[PDB]
């Protein structure tokens, strides 16, 4: 899981 | 509690 | 009724801006797992009867003339207008690989009163993107129209938070936008179909990292709509 | 589910701030036409099954003292929760009779984690006020902490919102008459979808001032609801 | 009509 | 993915  | 109208 | 009229000759356009790699000085991180969202999106609008064109990598200018140039076109044989950001952003913008975006600026081409041949046509705007550093901890448990009508902004996440991706799965909000379509496309109003991407990403879906700042967060869509009309795909 | 179980004993609250004169410190002009929103909407959510609560002219520190104090009581027995907001207005921003409050600062009572008895409930913000000063010219496990808000504004962001000086407002005066004819037929989305509808479609604004004059307006909904709400 |  | 125009 990443932000973006 | 409460109502103005 | 209130139904808008799907059975022009044409769908319409979908246009997806898929943007993964940006410049480095930008210092904007490469953000795996759009791939997945930009194939699934392909496949998924196909299905509606949409022609779709997939755009990689874009500049800011790159965006600004694409949907410049797409806003010129005749779209009178045209149902409705899709555009699918796909991007780093914050509130109000999009990323182009070099810079950024404003949202107001792309969407301003399609205005009613700017491009005639989609007045009166839905022009949906699907963003996958921050909206800003928040993040969600949770809880367990003549007759005119309006230039600005007809618009529907679904949004990833809402106002001032960041958007969830995951690396081998895609984002979270595109992986269920693009499941609840192939469900219920079929059956269901647009509204009611965002509703349940609503939730299913509010309650499928949780932030796993070993960093505690990031770790088990949550995440809500926003729908916004300026729509008069509902939308139905068959 | 679908749909949001709404056959609680109660439907809930219905707030409805109602701000028609403003501090001569602030300038802003009263909100002629106002009252009849307010009575439109009184009687509209009394007939919904509401328990309205009318309150007029409050300064920016009673809003937040109110919404403090609704969001403290227990909604255990209740379906939903609805607060309608009628006064000025800018992005993000509503008046209080002496000064602008962010509407941020109102909804964060209401986060899941912060009003318990109303998680996963849906809760309700009307708002009938300015976003900026833009006008349309026309042509022709967990869940999240912000989810379950509906905000259906009157106007879209940036712009002015219109409201008649004999009549009421565009917004609510379409919100209660599409209310009126599909509470009992149609899911609340579809319902703001004829409002959106009516707002665009019927109503043009007169004015002697050629700026402000043959104006349209489009509402904006914006919706972080996880379940379809029905009235019935 | 006038404006909020 | 692929690239259209």
């Amino acid at each position: 899981d990443e932000v973006d | 509690v409460d109502d103005d109208m | 009724d209130n139904s808008y009229k799907m059975d022009y000759p044409e769908m319409g356009l979908c246009i997806i801006i898929n943007n993964k790699n940006f410049h480095k000085s930008t210092g904007m991180t490469s953000r795996s797992g759009t791939d997945v969202d930009a194939a699934n999106l392909r496949e998924t609008f196909r299905n509606l009867k949409y022609e779709v064109r997939n755009k990689n990598d874009l500049t800011r200018e790159e965006i600004v003339e694409l949907m410049r140039d797409v806003s010129k076109e005749d779209h009178s044989k045209r149902s409705s207008f899709v555009c699918v950001l796909l991007s780093h952003g914050e509130e109000g913008i999009i990323f182009g690989t070099n810079g950024p975006v404003d949202l107001k600026k792309i969407t301003n081409f399609f205005r009613g009163d700017r491009c005639r041949s989609l007045t009166g046509k839905p022009k949906l705007f699907i963003i996958q993107a921050c909206r800003g550093t928040e993040l969600d901890c949770g809880i367990e448990t003549c007759h005119k129209i309006p230039v600005e009508a007809d618009f529907l902004f679904a949004y990833s996440t809402a106002p001032g938070y960041y958007s969830w991706r995951n690396s081998k799965d895609g984002s979270w909000f595109i992986q269920s936008l693009c499941a609840m379509l192939k469900q219920y496309a079929d059956k269901l109003e647009f509204m009611h179909i965002l509703t349940r991407v609503n939730r299913k990403v509010a309650t499928e879906f949780e932030s796993f990292s070993f960093d505690a700042t990031f770790h088990a967060k949550k995440q809500i869509p926003c729908i916004h709509s300026m729509l008069t009309k509902e939308l139905y795909f068959y």
